RNA sequence: UCUCGCCCGAAGCGUUUACUUUGAAAAAAUUAGAGUGUUCAAAGCAGGCCCGAGCCGCCUGGAUACCGCAGCUAGGAAUAAUGGAAUAGGACCGCGGUUCUAUUUUGUUGGUUUUCGGAACUGAGGCCAUGAUUAAGAGGGACGGCCGGGGGCAUUCGUAUUG
RNA sequence: UACCUGGUUGAUCCUGCCAGUAGCAUAUGCUUGUCUCAAAGAUUAAGCCAUGCAUGUCUAAGUACGCACGGCCGGUACAGUGAAACUGCGAAUGGCUCAUUAAAUCAGUUAUGGUUCCUUUGGUCGACUUGGAUAACUGUGGUAAUUCUAGAGCUAAUACAUGCCGACGGGCGCUGACCCCCUUCGCGGGGGGGAUGCGUGCAUUUAUCAGAUCAAAACCAACCCGGGCUUUGGUGACUCUAGAUAACCUCGGGCCGAUCGCACGCCCCCCGUGGCGGCGACGACCCAUUCGAACGUCUGCCCUAUCAACUUUCGAUGGUAGUCGCCGUGCCUACCAUGGUGACCACGGGUGACGGGGAAUCAGGGUUCGAUUCCGGAGAGGGAGCCUGAGAAACGGCUACCACAUC
RNA sequence: CGGAUCCGUAACUUCGGGAUAAGGAUUGGCUCUAAGGGCUGGCAGCCGACUUAGAACUGGUGCGGACCAGGGGAAUCCGA
RNA sequence: CCUGGGCAGGGCGAAGCCAGAGGAAACUCUGGUGGAGGUCCGUAGCGGUCCUGACGUGCAAAUCGGUCGUCCGACCUGGG
């Protein structure tokens, strides 16, 4: 029974219009799902012109793109701090449009070895994990083609990502509606707009 | 600079130039639209600094429809100025004319800097942005009398 | 109202069908086709009152059904299917091709043209665009969608259209000295020269036309039939060159009977 | 301007109106009006020619005019208001330097420097007949010889009345 | 027909109104022979309704073992007509009324590049047939009954669902053992081929990269030949269309025919146990046209000031993010700013106000009606909510309250 | 009824009042969120005050939980 | 008459002052600051309306319990 109807409201001036419809068919209104941080669950919408809008009522699994690399993974949503629209959703843990997600920061580790050999964010033990990092052992001229990828793209991740990676967080901007597509598309959050967004949240836990 | 949540039109802006260490500038990647209509794009646009969603210059805001011309009367709303067009309405039993004016809302650019109260600006049709806004501000055109004076202090 | 119209009243029919007010209430609705509402004649409106072949529309549409009637090469089962200008009608028995060509006071001539002529046809480009796999489609007026077209076709132009293959050929542009046809407006069934365009950023354009003994007239682009090649027509088009003379000159024929 | 193929098209293009002449502009019915002997007429858009049935028939109409006001286009420049420059921060021509990019030719690729297209800033002089219509039996202001029971404050005089 | 006349006074002239005059459209009186058209429960009561009708629908071509009819008729299901039902479409059009409604609806003009769209018209569509369920039907019933229905059995399909074969694997990208040529004693330096493993198509959801007007050079290291070469389209604009790159593609699951009829012939031959299959109804992901919707832009509305300030905690105006919606929208939320309109009449009331095209009235100018047959809006006693469906806040659809009102 | 917060307040009038007029809603507990300052430097860092507003959750509709504490309105006569 | 002493907290918000808006002017409107008063609720203090309550050979030859009127003043009170 929502109406998001425009006849319902004050002219230019502030005079009352009279109401004469019954809130019409072509203005809908229906009532906010806000989507948690739980499970996978997603429920269909008719819409007019017998379209299908997915309704998603929780969500656990997103995709996500870095931005400078090109590399678009599979990501599990962690945890929901600052939307900087409403901070009862924050608490509320309620993904929207434009929010901010901890991506896990697993799944661009197996690309960043495998592209950018010698990696980083390994606790700085250099002892563990038999990764199979130095079996293949490069035999061709491709191990120079990774050197050029290595030193010549020169690999520059700094200190924010650095950090960021050794905490095996990462801090993602949602560009998708999960309201009305249904999925938890994003990018990640590079450079100006992360040291923007990471001094807001440290002025957050400041003050 | 900002003093919102979020301030990125369209450009990436990281192309990743750390490969010997230079600060560098920045004011390079900016969206450039021009808008066509024989309208030239002014230089505020070009080494400003504002991001605007709704400018005609930088934002997605398509121009079309009707080209119209008011003149400017208030400042006092946050980006979007009030102006008034006046006109003249013939009416078929005394036979003549009538003044008449509605004072409309419009988008005002942050780009359009010497804005004083009093000059014709050119306003064209657009989306609805808002409630009251639908008009966007095309072209500053009067100098609004004398701009060669000064006075003290 | 409540969903799209599906009546149709003979007052608020368009002038153009040649309807009667005693007669009855509702008019024949045109189907969705390839032709708006008033740009259209239905079949039952050029059998019944225009070539005077059956009195009843019953008869119509059981001969629709009995499968003579057809319009570009297929039959057409719907006693009011749309047709439209620049078409082919031709039924299957004698000689009996009728063109659509607009008359010079807005009505549509009937023109009984030869199967050599009938097999081809004219039509308007309405836009270009591209698609899958990149490749080029046109969207013609007739509500031709044709992939692969060509390089050289301008959004406003007119190509001869196969109707037993639908396949395009001998396009011609919109350039100053072609022969057009006006379709639209208070200036329909007016063939003439192209003269000039003129350019607007309001996104209508306006065309100055001139054509035989000197007389111009002005129209839109929405409304103009490129039709031939610097006064080579395409098309024989019926009662003289499509020319509206003059009022005294119309009454100057009928005296001179 | 010859910027795009000695003249022509296109584009630079109006500072924006008010007023007028075109043209497009919309839906009909209705109104005026063409034709048509509905037995006249109100009407309607019909009908008319040759054939003793023997032409497996022909021809034509169903137009036009108005559709204020508002919007679009192309001309007109009288009347009615608007700014050009006046602390010059004027308009034109061509020279000084700073500063910036794209893509053509050096056979291509990666690196540096220019001429070049112009945007941005700045310096000096010459060219303008160098720029302000004269001053309403319009108006405001100033002057100086008066003017008047004009107004306010204070003063003086005069009978008479009453005691 | 650009029209006046009687009336104040003992009499004249004038301002002045009253009364006559002529149509219009409602009612009524009197009277009435012919004929052609012809309005007609609008004004008060959008008050209440008994009764009877106003929405149903079959092709050679979705589903036929109906008990109903009967082809000659034998058997290797089904020749055909076929009531009833499952399925699909329609019942969101038409018809009726003007009670709300005063920049609201409408009308002229513009655009959706900010959206959706049944059907039609074109493009597109690269396992010799799988599984349950159920109606009509047969018997058994319930109460005083409804266009009421559970339970027993049965079978269907384009109702529901599951689901491979074809098709060579082309080509691309990332890894990729190995291999070819030159130099160096070798290490090494440079160029060129290459099986396996991973993804591939369109649409959806992201993010990134490249994308059109411009002509002369001066050097450094490699090489193709005898100093010398290469490229999607359009608007006035785009974040348009179309490319490439990495991943998602959501169980309430996007597409890639487990459809149906027709008349029938041919071929290699190892039977045909296989192909040669031509036309036609179904929408099938998507793209345009068409029917129409939707919110927008400029301009236009009667009377009233005994309606001069109105709007804003409960958005009034704007900005930034988000929610909802088909999309742009203070439509909604959080924060921030204090804006927005008005003496050129806003705001507040009244309308015996649906808006127009039009109608009446004969100089011109105007004045008054328009509920009414054409277009658009609103409602189905009041208002609220909603399934199905492309389209409804539908009412000859449903749900709940109020007033009536039936057995 | 009684405190406090937020709405809204009439007849009349000496225009000051009437007025805490009348009539309504909330009030507990626990987590949070936001705002209101000082001192050090050629925009950064340290330190503490008790107030207000909003949100969620929860209790047997309980919340001024004891205590503290205006019933109200219409009138007449008299005296300001 | 002289000389000393004393009166918790809140509510109403006068003059004056500041800022903003309107107007040609007169001036008007809005938001603050301010704390005026023989001003309101109310304590101590001072008096004593009602229960015609308790006593009524009582605590008392006039007192006690609630309920009270006023409490910055024409206020209450000691000593000379
Ligand atoms: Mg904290
Ligand atoms: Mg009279
Ligand atoms: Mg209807
Ligand atoms: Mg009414
Ligand atoms: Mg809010
Ligand atoms: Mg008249
Ligand atoms: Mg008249
Ligand atoms: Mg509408
Ligand atoms: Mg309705
Ligand atoms: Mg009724
Ligand atoms: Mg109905
Ligand atoms: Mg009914
Ligand atoms: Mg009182
Ligand atoms: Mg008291
Ligand atoms: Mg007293
Ligand atoms: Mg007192
Ligand atoms: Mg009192
Ligand atoms: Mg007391
Ligand atoms: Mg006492
Ligand atoms: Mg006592
Ligand atoms: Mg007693
Ligand atoms: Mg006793
Ligand atoms: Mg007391
Ligand atoms: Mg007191």
């Amino acid at each position: 029974g929502i109406s998001r109807d425009n006849w319902h409201k004050r002219r230019k001036t502030g005079g009352k219009r009279k109401p004469y419809h019954k809130k019409r068919k072509y203005e809908l209104g229906r009532p906010a799902a806000n989507t948690k941080i739980g499970p996978r669950r997603i429920h269909t919408v008719r819409v007019r012109g017998g379209n299908k809008k997915y309704r998603a009522l929780r969500l656990d699994v997103g995709n996500f793109s870095w931005g400078s690399e090109c590399c678009t993974r599979k990501t599990r949503i962690i945890d929901v701090v600052y939307n900087a629209s409403n901070n009862e959703l924050v608490r509320t843990k309620t993904l929207v449009k434009n929010c901010i997600v901890l991506i896990d920061s697993t799944p661009y580790r197996q690309w960043y070895e495998s592209h950018y050999a010698l990696p980083l964010g390994r606790k700085k033990g250099a002892k563990l994990t038999p990764e199979e990092e130095e079996i293949l052992n490069k035999k061709r001229s491709k191990k120079i083609q990774k050197k050029y990828d290595e030193r010549k793209k020169n690999a520059k991740i700094s200190s924010l990502l650095e950090e960021q990676f050794q905490q095996g967080k990462l801090l993602a901007c949602i560009a998708s509606r999960p309201g009305q597509c249904g999925r938890a598309d994003g990018y990640v959050l590079e450079g100006k707009e992360l040291e923007f967004y990471l001094r807001k949240i440290k002025a957050r836990k400041g003050k | 600079t900002e003093r919102a949540y979020q301030k990125q039109p369209t450009i990436f802006q990281n192309k990743k130039r750390v490969l010997l260490g230079e600060t560098g500038k920045e004011k390079l990647p900016r969206y450039y639209k021009n808008i066509g209509l024989g309208f030239k794009t002014p230089k505020e646009a070009i080494e400003g600094t504002y991001i605007d969603k709704k400018c005609p210059f930088t934002g997605n805001v398509s121009i079309r429809g009707r080209i119209l011309s008011g003149v400017v009367t208030k400042m006092k709303m946050q980006r979007t100025i009030v102006i008034r067009r006046d006109y003249l309405h013939y009416i078929r039993k005394y036979n003549r004319f009538e003044k008449r004016h509605k004072n409309m809302s419009v988008h005002l650019s942050p780009c359009f800097r010497d804005v004083q109260i009093g000059d014709i600006v050119t306003v064209g049709e657009c989306r609805p942005l808002s409630k009251t806004v639908r008009f966007n501000v095309l072209k500053v055109t009067k100098a609004a009398g004398t701009k060669k004076q000064f006075q003290k202090f | 109202a409540r969903g799209p119209k599906k009546h149709l009243k003979r007052v608020a029919a368009p002038k153009h069908w040649m309807l009667d007010k005693l007669t009855g209430v509702f008019a024949p609705r045109p189907s969705t086709g390839p032709h708006k509402l008033r740009e259209c004649l239905p079949l039952i409106v050029f059998l019944r009152n225009r070539l005077k072949y059956a009195l009843t529309g019953d008869e119509v549409k059981k001969i629709c059904m009995q499968r003579f009637i057809k319009i570009d090469g297929k039959v057409r089962v719907d006693v009011t299917y749309p047709a439209g200008f620049m078409d082919v009608i031709s039924i299957e028995k004698t000689g009996e091709h009728f063109r659509l060509v607009y008359d010079t006071k807005g009505r549509f001539a009937v023109h009984r043209i030869t199967v050599e002529e009938a097999k081809y046809k004219l039509c308007k480009v309405r836009k270009i665009t591209v698609g899958v796999k990149g490749i080029p489609h046109l969207v013609t007026h007739d509500a031709r969608t044709i992939r692969y077209p060509d390089p050289v076709i301008k959004v406003n132009d007119t190509v001869q259209i196969d109707l037993g293959t639908g396949k395009i050929i001998n396009f011609i542009k919109f350039d100053t000295g072609n022969l057009c046809m006006v379709i639209g407006g208070a200036n329909l069934g007016r063939v003439g020269v192209i003269t000039n365009r003129e350019r607007h950023p309001g996104s209508f354009d306006v065309v100055h036309v001139k054509d035989a003994n000197g007389n111009s007239f002005a129209t839109r682009l929405s409304n103009i039939f490129v039709i031939g090649n610097g006064n080579k027509p395409w098309i024989s088009l019926p009662r003289g060159k499509g020319i509206r003379l003059t009022v005294a000159e119309e009454r100057d024929k009928r005296l001179a009977t």
